[PDB]
């Protein structure tokens, strides 16, 4: 019946009450480190709330405490992913009776305090929030926060409901909903999520007691009562029925569709509709439609795709899954980092940031010092916006030491080229600084295409030569390409695995082939936008079917970034790679389409002109002759033709990657491929995109193939799937 | 079977929003007076023959709730067998009541029937009753809700219409109200607003703005520039950027106003000796894609004349509410109207638009029109929010 | 007058009480899309783009219910652009209205196929959130002798003569005639449940019913200034008005709604549609609006008039149950037969959801009319102001 049970498992909440009538209910889930919203759980939480019902008389307050180091985060994530739509019905009564366990405990008639000694995320903030105080413990690695629409899904244990109730529509979408945005203690209490802190975990209990003492002295009436279940209770900003929100209310979901730009997460569209709607009722029938909105995710698709992507593929990457088993860990004490342009300042950055020293070497004195003023400038955006302190910012850019020596390169063992990528040029670059450095040095090469085998001729220690790939700007993208030369010994790729974590930066391991994984994928997906424009289609079009399918940056656009002359370049080297090696070519059509822009002069923004137009640096808008040139509005597909004809090109090209050993695991092709190239995150990646492909013909991977053959007949063979994708 | 007849259409005066004359007064005390006009027309009419009164009102909350209509009745002391009843098709409420009423004769059910609209914008302005598709992320998500001024914008855009070619219409309907007034054309029909003693309150359209220079409307500056310019284009991928053309001088002016019109079959004018002014020829409803919203009339209007059997060239007069002013030139475009048989006496740009009223003031217009001409036939259309349309063909008799 | 104008469907959800009701949690956009796509899954080759018009009465036009509530049916339903859509407010007969609007526009000959209904969530839009002038306007409240719906039935029972036992005693009866109705599965296929966006079941049953209602429990509900000096002030030859009116023998406040699918004998065989009845003839009346509730009475003789029949031609009777009082009074006045009138149970039992019970009670009559194998049946609905609204129905 209706009561705090669901419908065995092992206990999870310690029970302790004082002499006071305070009861301490003390959360230690014994199957694990963290204390974490299972079946467990619930049937623990159903008991201590029937008790502290059943002994109400001899009750004063109540305590939320948790014993290990956090307070308590996430969920069953083995459970909710195999979630199906006839299991919709299990998923409503879940959460339904997670939220009837503490609406009981938040109407108690007592106050209930929350001592946050750790991370309190999704979950178990929606614990800390059913409480009447939160106290927070100012330690580090603390964060509060509900990150449920990372995974494709929603705050669904009251945490929409009450986060509204507590900051009004407005701010707790843009704030705390809608990104699930993680906070630090501070900024916890700054914005209202926490009442106050404390400096250790030690003083929580005792000031939790204290308050819930002094509370019933000063406030008796009130003591246990939220501020919605009092009398005269106005929501912050107004209800929807109040005449000042009902005035911007309707761009709530237009600002919504101009910021996920028509991707198709239905995540964030649930959190507003359920913050809305809940906001136009009482607080029972809210939590109520928070929950229908919540069997509405789980059970879907997308939900799926990024439970995969965000939870299970990226702890695999973390755990070690790609980093070679048995080696151990070795130190980094100086790095020393060749070239100073785009790539080589940012690495030089984000190496110095973690702790590292740096020697940041170029051609010229006056290049190097260009290049640490990337570092100084970086520093100067993160001080006017306050988020680091003068102090810790001297200490940063003094860890970098520009240079024109290379007698400066002495007491290196980890070394980062950024050089022109050019063979012959970075055999001698690294001929003259590997005597130099360590002789256990890592000689590591930041190279796009260039296979690393190759690289690897022009040192003596060719085993702890290694291509280390990043992405530019190097301070924001948050994925390492590691690739494996066929000498390059498995302790070489764990100390870059190693450092790649080290500067918060996760990483994947790729075998050496040409084009490694990521610069061959985003080239499809690129190509695949050129080709449609030498077919006649709107550039408008094709840069809003990039964006409607969930890139960060329109195909076009990238294009211009990524220099077209720089792509004529990678097509000669990728007909050369098979012609001088037996075969003939199949050139793709966007090649006669980067060959016209070449031809006038518009080879990207490099050269100040491109598929867009620049001024002042600033793009600002398409090259007006780009119609003409290409009779654009000849061809008019349908967008969702355009959309996924991107998504699919990048989709079949990671498949052969996994084919010829390029890639070791679907969780390194989705991570990188949404880390690495932006790859959509509600696909879950472009393996994941396969196995959740959810269209007209259907869900599943027989679903995909079968809309991978209806491209490849209207628009060519490219898109016929190989033939691992098949019974 | 039956045929409807029009044989009385009147309105109110169109009283600006800001500081204007109708803003103290309640929209029912609008209605009233059409009503009280009325019966000085015919005071001998039997009003127990009046079997219906129908308004239009788009936003009916406050003054303009509770079915405004019955109000009217009651207040007025119409009979209260008379009905009443208020209905919202946005734009084209005023006309549908007409339609409506019309088609109510025509099925013999009905004998006699008032029909109108009422829309004081300055007491209630639009938006005030709420609705789904604004105030419901779920449907407004789903639908893709732009406001009206964007897809007027988006019309422009994609025709190829420029800031000066809107503005270029402006003044034209700016200069053609101003002349239908000098020339006495609203004379009989514009019924002016007096208070309880009779005092004078409004008699004219305040927000005309005659004295207009092409170089004074292109000093103003573009009013409608939250993300409703990228929900738009996520459906027109096709369109880079959306060219803001309109501004509060070639929009529809935000007034008060109140229309009434007269309908009955030949029988019912006959048994109480009213002339009939025009007959109500077809009516037809559809529309079109509601991102861009404003361009539902055109199939309306081509669906009005397959019904009688007409084209274009046997329509004497066009009427389109001119709600913007890229509508009405994408509309003149697609139908190929001659410029002199296009709202001839200036439109809702000079005049203004009270929602609810609009499509029955406009009607009554093309009737005093067409006898003034000695004209035959005139077409009445309307674009609609949401992505609406209504059209109306009438014969003068 | 040519056109004939059949009904081919009319479905309804059922009736969420007011407090704690199931549908209180349900927008009242929801419970109209719900029966759109009841409409598709009965028949999914219907070419939609016939549909000219949607046509939906609400009484209380405003928040969830505001700007055009049926022209938002429409979109969010997916329905062809073309479909129109447009909300009327005729009080009470708001959903007949929409219905007759909807014939009469079929029989006009310039539409084919209209949906017809009305919608009403009294749980989130409750009555008067809309205002109105005869409350804003003291000087029209004044004039015009505003007097509440319920002190017109209480003084409706104390000129007609019925007792508190009178009135009660029918209160009991349709709360039996509609339990047993739902027992004998009459509504089997006529209500449509309201469900989710999961699928999980939301309400199934009219839940305002209390089927176990009895003589002595009605006996001891209560009864719900100057409204009465107001009344007696136009029925001056009134001493005192007797309060027989309570919540048991009243309407119920419930959210609801319904939808009737009209069309021509074209559009109908066009389509494979079978025609389920006829409208045969419609007529508006009215009458005092102190009194406020004496207007079917004129409504239904102007009908039958229209229609050239007479009280004994009709099979089956379906006035509203706004008032236990108004339905005694227009039994009394045309003497129907007691096993003739609301023969399935009314508003005091299953609940009046102001802009969708003309429409509820319309498809009531077109499902019994089939079961008894009977041909006419009559609806009508007094009026908040003193208004009348009547249909006859025929079936085929
Ligand atoms: O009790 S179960 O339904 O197995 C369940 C427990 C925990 C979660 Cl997070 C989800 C489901
Ligand atoms: O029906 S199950 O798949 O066990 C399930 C129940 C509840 C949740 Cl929250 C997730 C999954
Ligand atoms: O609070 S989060 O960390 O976003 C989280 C919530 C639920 C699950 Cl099943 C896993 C993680």
């Amino acid at each position: 019946g209706s009561s705090h049970h669901h419908h065995m498992p092992d206990n999870t909440i310690q029970w302790d009450k004082d002499a006071d009538g305070i009861v301490t209910l003390t959360m230690d889930d014994p199957s694990g480190s963290t204390n974490v919203m299972n079946e467990a759980y619930i049937e623990s939480m159903g008991k201590a709330v029937d008790r502290l019902v059943a002994e109400k008389d001899s009750i004063t307050g109540v305590v939320v405490a948790s014993a290990k180091k956090t307070f308590f985060a996430g969920g069953d994530v083995k459970t909710m992913i195999q979630a199906r739509p006839e299991d919709a019905g299990d998923v409503f009564n879940t959460v339904e009776t997670i939220k009837r366990q503490l609406r009981t405990l938040e109407t108690l008639g007592k106050p209930v305090v929350a001592a946050i000694n750790g991370a309190a995320l999704g979950g178990g903030l929606e614990i800390a929030l059913a409480c009447h105080h939160r106290i927070a413990a100012d330690v580090k690695g603390s964060q509060l926060g509900l990150p449920e629409v990372t995974l494709g899904l929603l705050p669904g244990g009251g945490g929409v409901t009450r986060t509204v109730r507590m900051f009004g529509i407005q701010n707790a979408f843009v704030s705390v909903l809608a990104q699930g945005t993680r906070f630090k203690p501070a900024k916890a209490k700054e914005i209202g999520l926490v009442d106050e802190l404390v400096a250790t975990v030690e003083e929580l209990v005792p000031a939790a007691k204290a308050w819930i003492k002094e509370e019933l002295k000063a406030n008796p009436d009130g003591a246990g009562v939220q501020p919605w279940d009092k009398k005269g209770y106005k929501m912050p900003g107004g209800t929807p029925s109040s005449p000042g929100l009902a005035a911007i209310l309707p761009s709530f979901p237009s600002n919504l569709r101009k910021q996920l730009k028509g991707a198709p997460m239905p995540a964030p569209r649930a959190i507003l509709a359920a913050a809305v709607e809940g906001a136009q009722v009482d607080f029972d029938t809210a939590s109520r439609i928070e929950s229908r909105y919540f069997a509405s995710l789980v059970t879907g698709q997308v939900a799926k795709n990024m439970m995969q992507a965000f939870f299970f593929d990226l702890q695999a990457i973390n755990a070690g899954g790609s980093r070679p088993e048995g080696i151990g860990k070795t130190p980094i004490k100086r790095i020393g980092v060749l070239g100073a342009g785009m790539m080589g300042a940012g690495i030089a950055y984000v190496s110095a940031k973690a702790g590292y020293e740096v020697v940041l070497k170029d051609v010229s004195l006056e290049a190097a010092a260009k290049g640490k003023g990337y570092s100084e400038k970086l520093e100067a955006k993160a001080l006017e916006r306050g988020r680091t302190t003068q102090e810790r910012s001297d200490a940063l850019l003094a860890r970098i030491t520009p240079t024109a020596d290379a007698a400066d390169f002495k007491g290196v063992d980890f070394v980062i080229e950024a050089v022109f990528e050019n063979q012959e040029l970075k055999h001698k670059v690294f001929g003259e600084i590997e005597d130099i450095v360590e002789p256990n040095a890592i000689l590591g090469s930041n190279t796009s295409t260039l296979p690393i085998t190759g690289l690897a001729t022009g040192v003596k220690r060719q085993e702890d030569f290694i291509g280390i790939h990043f992405f530019s700007p190097v301070d924001k993208m948050p994925l390492v390409e590691i690739i494996k030369g066929e000498k390059t010994s498995d302790e070489a790729l764990a100390r870059v695995f190693d450092y790649t974590l080290a500067i918060g930066k996760t990483p994947i391991v790729v075998n050496d082939s040409r084009g490694f994984f990521t610069s061959r994928v985003i080239g499809t997906f690129v190509n695949e936008a050129l080709a449609m424009l030498g077919e006649g289609v709107e550039p408008a079009s094709i840069e809003q079917a990039g964006s409607q399918a969930g890139y960060p940056a329109p195909p076009l656009q990238l294009s211009d970034e990524l220099n077209l002359e720089l792509m004529h370049k990678i097509a000669v080297a990728t007909r050369k790679g098979v012609e001088d090696a037996g075969g003939t070519y199949q050139p793709h059509p966007a090649e006669a389409v980067v060959e016209k822009m070449i031809e006038l002069g518009r080879s990207g923004r490099l050269k100040g002109a491109g598929f867009y137009e620049y001024a002042d640096g600033k793009r600002s808008g398409l090259w007006p002759g780009l119609r003409e040139t290409f009779k654009s509005g000849s061809s008019q597909p349908p967008l969702q033709d355009m959309i996924d004809r991107m998504l699919f090109a990048e989709a079949l090209e990671t498949q052969k990657c996994l084919d010829e050993g390029v890639l070791t695991s679907t969780a390194d092709a989705n991570i990188g491929s949404i880390m690495g190239i932006g790859f959509p995150p509600w696909t879950g990646g472009s393996a994941q995109f396969i196995v959740g492909y959810s269209g007209p013909a259907g869900t599943g991977k027989a679903a995909f193939v079968a809309r991978a053959r209806e491209l490849a007949a209207a628009y060519g063979d490219r898109f016929l799937p190989p033939e691992s994708l098949l019974s | 079977s039956e045929e409807a007849f029009i044989y009385e259409a009147i309105r109110t005066p169109r009283g600006k929003q800001k500081n204007g004359s109708l803003h103290e007064v309640k929209p029912l005390s609008l209605v009233v007076g059409l009503i009280d006009e009325l019966r000085k027309r015919h005071p001998d009419l039997d009003e127990n023959l009046i079997s219906d009164v129908i308004l239009g009102c788009v936003s009916p909350v406050g003054d303009q709730g509770g079915d405004i209509a019955r109000a009217a009745v009651l207040a007025s002391g119409m009979p209260v067998t008379s009905g009443g009843v208020q209905l919202n098709r946005f734009c084209a409420s005023g006309l549908e009541a007409v339609n409506t009423a019309a088609q109510k004769v025509r099925s013999g059910w009905d004998d006699l029937v008032l029909a109108g609209g009422v829309e004081s914008m300055s007491r209630v302005p639009m938006g005030s009753d709420g609705g789904a598709m604004g105030l419901d992320p779920a449907t407004n998500y789903d639908v893709m809700f732009v406001p009206q001024s964007i897809g007027a914008d988006l019309i422009a855009t994609i025709e190829g219409f420029s800031r000066e070619d809107v503005d270029a219409y402006a003044l034209r309907s700016q200069q053609k109200a101003a002349e239908a007034w000098s020339g006495g054309y609203f004379a009989k029909s514009v019924v002016p607003v007096r208070d309880q003693n009779g005092l004078l309150i409004l008699d004219h359209d305040e927000h005309m703005r005659p004295d207009t220079t092409k170089e004074g409307l292109a000093k103003l500056k573009p009013a409608f520039e939250g993300g409703f310019d990228d929900v738009a284009l996520q459906k027109y991928h096709w369109v880079e950027k959306i060219n803001h053309v309109h501004t509060g001088g070639n929009s529809s002016g935000i007034v008060d106003g109140a229309a009434l019109v007269m309908i009955g079959s030949a029988a019912a004018g006959k048994l109480q000796g009213l002339t009939p002014r025009a007959r109500i020829v077809a009516t037809a409803t559809s529309g079109a894609d509601p991102v861009i919203m404003l361009t539902g009339p055109t199939p309306a209007t081509r669906k009005v004349l397959d019904r009688a059997g007409l084209t274009v060239d046997d329509i004497d007069l066009f009427e389109l509410n001119e709600a913007f002013a890229s509508v009405v030139l994408k509309f003149q475009k697609d139908l190929n109207i001659p410029d002199e048989k296009l709202n001839v006496n200036g439109g809702a740009i000079a005049m203004g638009h009270p929602l609810g009223a609009t499509g029955a003031m406009i009607l009554g217009t093309m009737v005093d029109e067409l006898e003034r001409r000695n004209a035959r036939r005139a077409l009445i259309t309307l674009c609609i929010g949401g992505g609406m349309g209504v059209a109306t063909i009438i014969e003068r008799v």
